[PDB]
C-alpha cells in the first residue's frame, strides 16, 4: 500500500517550536507590496508578501535604541501566489487578512491629445 | 489526500506510540529527580510530564503526532543520556519568568499585547 | 561654545541636555558627561566667505581626494552666497 | 567580452548535456527534470522516493562512479507545496566531474536515508532534521546535531525569526542558566534594499 | 510622571520597568535576590557599595546595560546619600549586621544610618522607602539587635511618614545564616541548646517570598505607610527544626542542654580574633528567641505572595552540607518537622 | 423596557432578501410615519442572510432570521417586534 | 483625560464617504501610558460591571459586522438603494430655506491646512499657514 489517507487538516502548529502567544494572537497580512511612489519601478509589486502587525518598540534608556520584543518584527515571507501564502498561513495556524493586488488599469495614452483642436486637453506649454 | 507515513497507519497505532512514550517519562523520571539531583520532588516532575503531554492533546493527524512522538524520544535520549543538564530540564519550569498577565484588565494595565 | 544647562550639565552641539527630573542624570553620579568643545557650526562661521570672480564654483573640499566630491556652486544670487552642500564653505561671487 | 566576462566552457556544457540525457534515460522511473546552467552544472532534479536508486546508481555505474558525497543540502521555499528541498552534491573523482541530485518534500513526508548509499550523509541530514524538521526514515541515529539540547523549533526554515524565541541569562536566584522570552537592547533593522527595476531580463518571467 | 521612567516592554530583562531604585545594602543576602529580581524587570537599581568592588561582582550579571550603578558611600556621610538617592523613585534599606564591629555598632547601624538614609531620601523628595526590622523588634529584648533596631524602626517612622516596614521573621536561602549556622555546627560537639531548644517557636520566612513581598510592595501605592510581617506558612518549635535541618543535611544529631551558665560565655569565647564571629551572645539571644504572631500586621498573603514551606527549599539550602555518602538522595526521604 | 431600534439587513442580488426587498419598496414609508423617532437602519450588503436585530432597553438585543421570507412574513415579525417591547 | 490613540498608532476601521470602509494597520504604539481606544472602553465597561461581548479586535469586528455587515467588508462599496422612499420621507415636513447664502468654511487656501487636532498641533502646518497669510 505504502500510503495512507490522512482526511484531516493540515496544521503543523504542534511541529514548529512558535509559542503560542505568536501563533494565535497575531494577525499575518498577505499583500503584494504597494509601488514605492518615489519611483516608476514595478519589480517590487510582483510577488506576494506576508507580514505581521508591529508589536511596541521603546526606547532603550542607556542609548536611545529601539528596543523591541516581537520576534517576528522582521519577518516577512514572499510567495509567488495568493493561495500559497493562504495555505501556508492555514499550515501555521496564524490568523490572517488578504488585500487584494491592486492592478493599474490601462490609460488611453495619445501624443495628439496635447494639441488638440476643440477639447480641453490641449496642453498649455510643452 | 494520499499522503505517505511515518510510523502510525491511522490514530490508533498513533496513540500506541504516545503510551509507550508516557510509560518511558514515567518510569525515567525518578531517575531524572535522582542523577540531576534537582529541588523538586518526583511527583512535580510528573506534573510537567503530564503538562506537557496534554499540551498536545488536540492534533487528528497521525504524522504531526508521529513526529511528536519522535521529538519525545530524542528529548527522552537526551535525558536518559546525561547530555542535558541541570538547567536544560529546568527550562520546562518557566520559574524566572513572571505571571503574564491572563485577563483583559491587567494586560490593558501594563502593556499593549493582546 | 558649549553651554550649560540650569541642572550644571553641559548641552551637546545637537543639544541634547537631560531635564532636571529626569532619572539618567544618574549615570553621570561620580562620572563625567563626555561632549566635544569644538562645535562644527561655530567652526563653519569663522571660515572666510571666499570672493571669486566666476559664476560657477567648483569645490571639493581641498585634498583632492582626501575630501568630498567635486560638486558645483551657483553664484548668481548677489543676495546669499553660496554655501557648499558638503563642506560648508560659503563663496561669493564680486559682481 | 574578453577581459571583464567570465569564458563560457562550452565543452563541459555538451558533455554534461550528454551525461544528463544518460541519467534521464537510464532511470525514467525518478527523474523529473535535467538541466545544466550556463556555468555547466548538472542537476538531476527527481522524486523523493528515489532517493537510494539514484545514488546507488551514480556511486556504482562504471560510467558515473560518484564516489564522494561533497554536499547535503535543505533548501527552504515556502511557496511551494512541498518547501523543502534536498539537494545532494556528488564528486565522481574519476571522470573530475561534479553533479547535483535534487529533491523535495514538506514538513511531514520522511526522505529516505541515504546512509546504505553514503556514510557521509550520517550528519548531513541529522542537520537536516536539526535545522529544518525534514525527518529522515531509517536513519541510524537520528537527533540533533547543531542546536542546544532543549532547543524547540528547526531554525533555517524561513518561518523561523533571525532571532530565537528564547534568549538565555545566569539567573542567580536559582543559580541557573535559564531561558527567558528574547529582547533586544536593539531591533535588528530591515534593510528593503529591492531595486525597483528588473535587473536581469534573462530571468523574466511570463505574467498571470 | 517623566517620559523616561513610563513603563514599557513585556517586563523582561530589556524593557523599562519604570522603577529607579536605590537599594543599600545590596552586597549582602538579601540586596542579592532583590537587585536579581528587580534588575530582571529593567530597573534603574543604583547600588551604594561600601566593601571591595570585587564583591559586588556578582550583581552585573543581574540586568541589563546600564541598568546598574554602582557608586561609593560612607555610613556617615550625608553627602554620598544625598549623591545616590537623589534621582529614585523608591530607596529600600538593607544595612544590617548579626555581629558588632569597631566601628559599626548596632546603634550605628539600626538607629544612625537608616535615619539618616530616610532623612536624606525625604528632603530629596523620593516617593517611596522601604525599611527591612525584625519580627522580633522589642525596646524591652533581651538581645542589643532588636533593641536597636525597634529604635530604628521607630525613627524611621517618624522621620519619612510613608515608609514601609518589612517584618521577616527568620530569613533562609543559599547563603543564609540561619539554617546554614544550624547545619555548620556539627564538629562543635553536637549543637548545644537552652532546654533542648524545645520552649521557643519559630517560623521562617523564604527569601523568595521576601523579595517578591518588597517589590510588590514597591509596586503597591496602597502599602504607603503600612507595617508588614513577612512570616511562614508553618510554626515550628526550635528542635524539631534543627531535627529537620540535620535530617535534610543527612547528619548525626546528638543534642545536649547548655544553660546560662557559660552559653553567654561562648560568646566571648568565640568572637577572641577580628574575623567574622562564627557564633555571638547576640545570636545566641536570637536563636532562643520566639517568634511573635502579629495578626493586625499584614504579611505575605496580604501582599499576594505565597509563602512557600521549608519542606520545599530546605533540600536546596542543606544539599551542600552532605558529605558524599548521602549526596544523591531524594527530597522523599525525610518526614517533615511537626508544626505547633 | 421596550424597542430602542431596529436593524434591518438584506443584499441587492440575493432572492433570499427579495421579499425583505418587498418590504421596503411597500411599507417602510408608512412604518416611518408611525415610528418617528424610532431609528430602523436598513443596512445593503454583499451576501449576507437577511435579519432582524432588535436592540431593547439596556443593551438587550434579539435576533430574528428573516431569510427567504415573503414580505407579509417580514412584516408579521417586524409588527411582533413592535407589539412585544421587551 | 483617557489618553487614546492615533491613526497611525492602532488597528482601525474608517469608512470613507462612499461608504468603503477600510482598516488601518500599526505603525508605530501610543506614546506613553495611552492605549488604543477601544481597548480603554472595553477596560472601563470592565471596572464599571457592565462588561461588553468582545475581549480582542476581530470579536470588536464580530459586533461591527452585527450593527452593519458593510463596516467589515474592506475596499468594498456596497451599493445603497431606496433613494424613492428616502425622497417620499423628506417631503413630510416643509423645512424653509433660510435666505443666508451657501458660503462654505473653507473659502481660500489660508483656511485648509488647520482643520483637527492634528493640524492644529503642526508646526509644518503653522508654517503653511503663516506662509499663505503673507
Ligand atoms: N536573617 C536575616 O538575614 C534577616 C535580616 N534582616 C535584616 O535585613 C537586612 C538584610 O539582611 P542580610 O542581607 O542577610 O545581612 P547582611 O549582613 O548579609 O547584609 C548587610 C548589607 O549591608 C551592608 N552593611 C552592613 N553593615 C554596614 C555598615 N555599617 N555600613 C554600611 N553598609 C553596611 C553590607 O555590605 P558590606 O559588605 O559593606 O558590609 C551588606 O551589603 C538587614 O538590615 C537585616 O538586619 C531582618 C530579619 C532577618
Ligand atoms: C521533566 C519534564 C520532561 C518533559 C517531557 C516532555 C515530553 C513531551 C512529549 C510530547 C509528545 C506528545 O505530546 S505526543 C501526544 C500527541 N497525541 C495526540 O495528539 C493524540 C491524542 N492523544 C491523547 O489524547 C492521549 O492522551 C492518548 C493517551 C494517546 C489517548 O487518550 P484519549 O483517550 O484522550
Ligand atoms: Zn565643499
Amino acid at each position: 500500500t505504502q500510503l495512507i489517507t490522512v482526511d484531516e487538516k493540515l496544521d503543523i502548529t504542534t511541529l514548529t517550536g512558535v509559542p503560542e502567544e505568536h501563533i494565535k494572537t497575531r494577525k499575518a497580512r498577505i499583500f503584494v507590496p504597494a509601488r514605492n511612489n518615489m519611483q516608476s519601478g514595478v519589480n517590487n509589486t510582483k510577488k506576494w508578501k506576508m507580514e505581521f502587525d508591529t508589536r511596541e518598540r521603546w526606547e532603550n534608556p542607556l542609548m536611545g535604541w529601539a528596543s523591541t520584543a516581537d520576534p517576528l518584527s522582521n519577518l516577512v515571507l514572499t510567495f509567488s501566489t495568493k493561495e500559497d501564502a493562504i495555505a501556508f498561513a492555514e499550515k501555521n495556524g496564524w490568523s490572517y487578512d488578504v488585500e487584494e493586488r491592486k492592478v493599474p488599469k490601462p490609460k488611453s495614452k495619445s501624443y495628439g491629445a496635447n494639441f488638440s483642436w476643440n477639447k480641453r486637453t490641449r496642453v498649455s506649454t510643452k | 489526500t494520499s499522503v505517505k507515513p511515518i510510523f502510525s497507519r491511522d490514530m490508533n497505532e498513533a496513540k500506541r506510540r504516545v503510551r509507550e512514550l508516557y510509560r518511558a517519562w514515567y518510569r525515567e523520571v525518578p531517575n531524572t529527580v535522582h542523577l540531576f539531583q534537582l529541588d523538586i520532588s518526583v511527583k512535580q516532575g510528573r506534573d510537567k510530564v503530564r503538562e506537557m503531554f496534554k499540551k498536545n492533546a488536540h492534533v487528528t493527524d497521525p504524522r504531526v503526532v508521529d513526529l511528536l512522538v519522535i521529538k519525545g524520544k530524542m528529548e527522552l535520549e537526551e535525558t536518559i543520556n546525561v547530555w542535558k543538564q541541570r538547567t536544560h530540564v529546568m527550562r520546562f519550569f518557566h520559574e524566572t519568568e513572571a505571571p503574564r498577565p491572563k485577563d483583559f484588565l491587567s494586560k490593558f494595565y501594563v502593556g499593549h499585547d493582546p | 561654545g558649549v553651554r550649560t544647562s540650569p541642572t550644571g550639565e553641559k548641552v551637546t552641539h545637537t543639544g541634547q541636555v537631560y531635564d532636571d527630573e529626569d532619572y539618567r542624570r544618574v549615570r553621570f553620579v561620580g562620572r563625567q558627561k563626555e561632549v566635544n568643545e569644538n562645535f562644527a557650526i561655530d567652526l563653519i562661521a569663522e571660515q572666510p566667505v571666499s570672493q571669486v570672480g566666476s559664476r560657477v564654483i567648483s569645490c571639493d573640499g581641498g585634498g583632492g581626494a582626501l575630501g568630498h566630491p567635486r560638486v558645483y556652486i551657483n553664484l548668481d544670487k548677489e543676495t546669499k552666497t553660496g554655501t557648499c552642500g558638503y563642506c560648508g564653505l560659503q563663496f561669493r561671487q564680486q559682481h | 567580452t574578453r577581459p571583464t566576462v567570465r569564458p563560457r566552457n562550452d565543452v563541459a556544457h555538451k558533455q554534461l548535456s550528454a551525461f544528463g540525457e544518460y541519467v534521464a534515460e537510464i532511470l525514467p522511473k525518478y527523474v523529473q527534470q535535467v538541466q545544466v546552467s550556463c556555468f555547466s552544472e548538472l542537476e538531476i532534479c527527481i522524486h523523493p522516493d528515489g532517493v537510494i536508486p539514484v545514488l546507488t546508481f551514480l556511486r556504482d555505474h562504471s560510467n558515473a562512479q560518484f564516489k564522494s558525497l561533497a554536499d547535503l543540502t535543505a533548501v527552504d521555499i515556502p511557496t511551494r507545496q512541498n518547501r523543502f528541498e534536498i539537494v545532494y552534491n556528488l564528486l565522481s573523482l574519476r571522470f573530475n566531474s561534479r553533479i547535483r541530485v535534487k529533491t523535495y518534500t514538506d514538513e511531514l513526508t520522511p526522505v529516505e536515508s541515504s546512509v546504505s548509499v553514503y556514510k557521509a550523509a550520517n550528519w548531513y541530514e541529522r542537520e537536516i532534521w536539526d535545522m529544518f524538521g525534514v525527518f529522515f526514515a531509517n536513519h541510524p541515529d537520528l537527533r540533533r546535531i547543531l542546536t542546544d539540547y532543549g532547543f524547540e523549533g528547526h531554525p533555517f526554515r524561513k518561518d523561523f525569526p533571525l532571532s530565537g524565541y528564547v534568549e538565555l541569562r545566569y539567573d542567580d536566584e536559582v543559580k541557573r542558566v535559564v531561558a527567558e522570552p528574547v529582547e533586544l537592547a536593539q531591533e535588528f533593522r530591515k534593510f528593503d534594499l529591492n531595486s525597483p527595476w528588473e535587473a536581469f531580463p534573462a530571468y523574466r518571467q511570463p505574467p498571470e | 510622571l517623566h517620559h523616561a521612567v513610563i513603563p514599557h516592554g513585556k517586563g523582561g530583562r530589556s524593557s523599562v520597568s519604570g522603577i529607579v531604585a536605590t537599594v543599600f545594602g545590596a552586597t549582602g543576602f538579601l540586596g542579592r535576590y532583590l537587585v536579581n529580581h528587580l534588575g530582571r524587570m529593567g530597573s534603574q537599581v543604583i547600588v551604594p557599595y561600601r566593601c571591595e568592588p570585587y564583591d559586588t561582582m556578582h550583581l552585573r550579571p543581574m540586568g541589563d546595560l546600564g541598568q546598574i550603578i554602582f557608586m561609593d558611600w560612607n555610613g556617615r556621610d550625608k553627602d554620598s546619600i544625598r549623591r545616590a538617592v537623589e534621582h529614585s523613585n523608591v530607596v529600600i534599606n538593607l544595612v544590617g549586621r548579626e555581629w558588632e564591629t569597631k566601628n559599626f555598632d548596632f546603634e550605628d547601624v539600626f538607629v544612625k544610618i537608616p535615619q539618616a538614609i530616610a532623612q536624606v531620601s525625604k528632603e530629596a523628595g523620593v516617593e517611596k522607602f522601604i525599611h527591612i526590622s525584625h519580627l522580633n523588634a522589642d525596646i524591652k529584648s533581651s538581645s542589643k539587635y532588636l533593641r536597636n533596631k525597634a529604635v530604628g524602626e521607630k525613627e524611621v517612622r517618624e522621620t519619612f511618614p510613608e515608609a514601609t516596614i518589612i517584618k521577616p521573621a527568620d530569613i533562609f536561602g543559599r547563603e543564609d545564616r540561619f539554617l546554614n549556622y544550624f547545619a555548620n555546627i556539627r564538629w562543635f560537639g553536637g549543637v548545644p541548646l537552652i532546654s533542648l531548644g524545645k520552649k521557643t517557636v519559630k517560623q521562617p520566612v523564604y527569601i523568595v517570598d521576601v523579595t517578591k513581598g518588597i517589590i510588590n510592595a514597591i509596586k503597591d501605592p496602597d502599602a504607603r505607610g503600612k507595617t508588614f510581617a513577612f512570616v511562614g506558612p508553618n510554626r515550628y518549635l526550635l528542635f524539631d527544626l534543627v531535627q529537620y535541618v540535620f535530617a535534610v543535611a543527612h547528619r548525626p544529631f546528638l543534642p545536649y542542654p547548655m544553660p546560662h551558665f557559660a552559653y553567654r560565655w561562648i560568646g566571648r569565647l568565640f568572637e577572641i580574633s577580628p574575623f567574622e564571629p562564627w557564633t555571638t551572645r547576640d545570636k545566641v539571644e536570637r536563636i532562643h528567641t520566639t517568634d511573635r504572631t502579629l495578626p493586625h500586621l499584614p504579611g505575605l498573603e496580604d501582599l499576594g505572595v505565597q509563602a512557600t514551606p521549608l519542606e520545599l527549599k530546605a533540600i536546596e539550602v542543606l544539599r551542600r552540607h552532605r558529605t558524599y555518602r548521602w549526596l544523591s538522595s531524594e527530597i522523599e526521604d525525610v518526614q517533615p518537622a511537626k508544626t505547633v | 423596557l421596550g424597542l430602542r431600534e431596529i436593524r434591518i439587513h438584506l443584499c441587492q442580488r440575493s432572492p433570499g432578501s427579495q421579499g425583505v426587498r418587498d418590504f421596503i419598496e411597500k411599507r417602510y414609508v408608512e412604518l416611518k410615519k408611525a415610528n418617528p423617532d424610532l431609528p430602523i437602519l436598513i443596512r445593503e450588503c454583499s451576501d449576507v442572510q437577511p435579519k432582524l436585530w432588535a436592540r431593547y432597553a439596556f443593551g438587550q438585543e434579539k435576533n430574528v432570521s428573516l431569510n427567504n421570507f415573503s414580505a407579509d412574513q417580514v412584516t408579521r415579525a417586524l409588527e411582533n417586534v413592535l407589539s412585544s417591547k421587551a | 483625560i483617557l489618553p487614546g490613540a492615533a491613526y497611525t498608532e492602532k488597528s482601525a476601521t474608517y469608512v470613507n464617504t462612499e461608504g468603503r470602509a477600510q482598516q488601518t494597520k500599526v505603525a508605530v504604539m501610543p506614546p506613553g501610558l495611552a492605549r488604543e481606544d477601544w481597548k480603554i472602553i472595553r477596560a472601563l465597561s470592565e471596572i464599571a460591571g457592565m462588561t461588553l461581548p468582545y475581549d480582542t479586535l476581530d470579536q470588536v469586528r464580530n459586533r461591527l459586522e452585527e450593527v452593519s455587515p458593510n463596516l467589515v467588508r474592506y475596499d468594498d462599496v456596497e451599493g445603497a438603494n431606496y433613494f424613492q422612499q428616502a425622497s417620499e420621507l423628506s417631503k413630510l415636513v416643509n423645512q424653509q430655506l433660510l435666505a443666508d447664502p451657501l458660503v462654505p468654511p473653507q473659502l481660500t487656501i489660508k483656511d485648509f491646512y488647520m482643520t483637527d487636532s492634528i493640524s492644529r498641533a503642526s508646526q509644518t502646518m503653522a508654517k503653511c499657514v503663516k506662509a499663505v497669510t503673507e
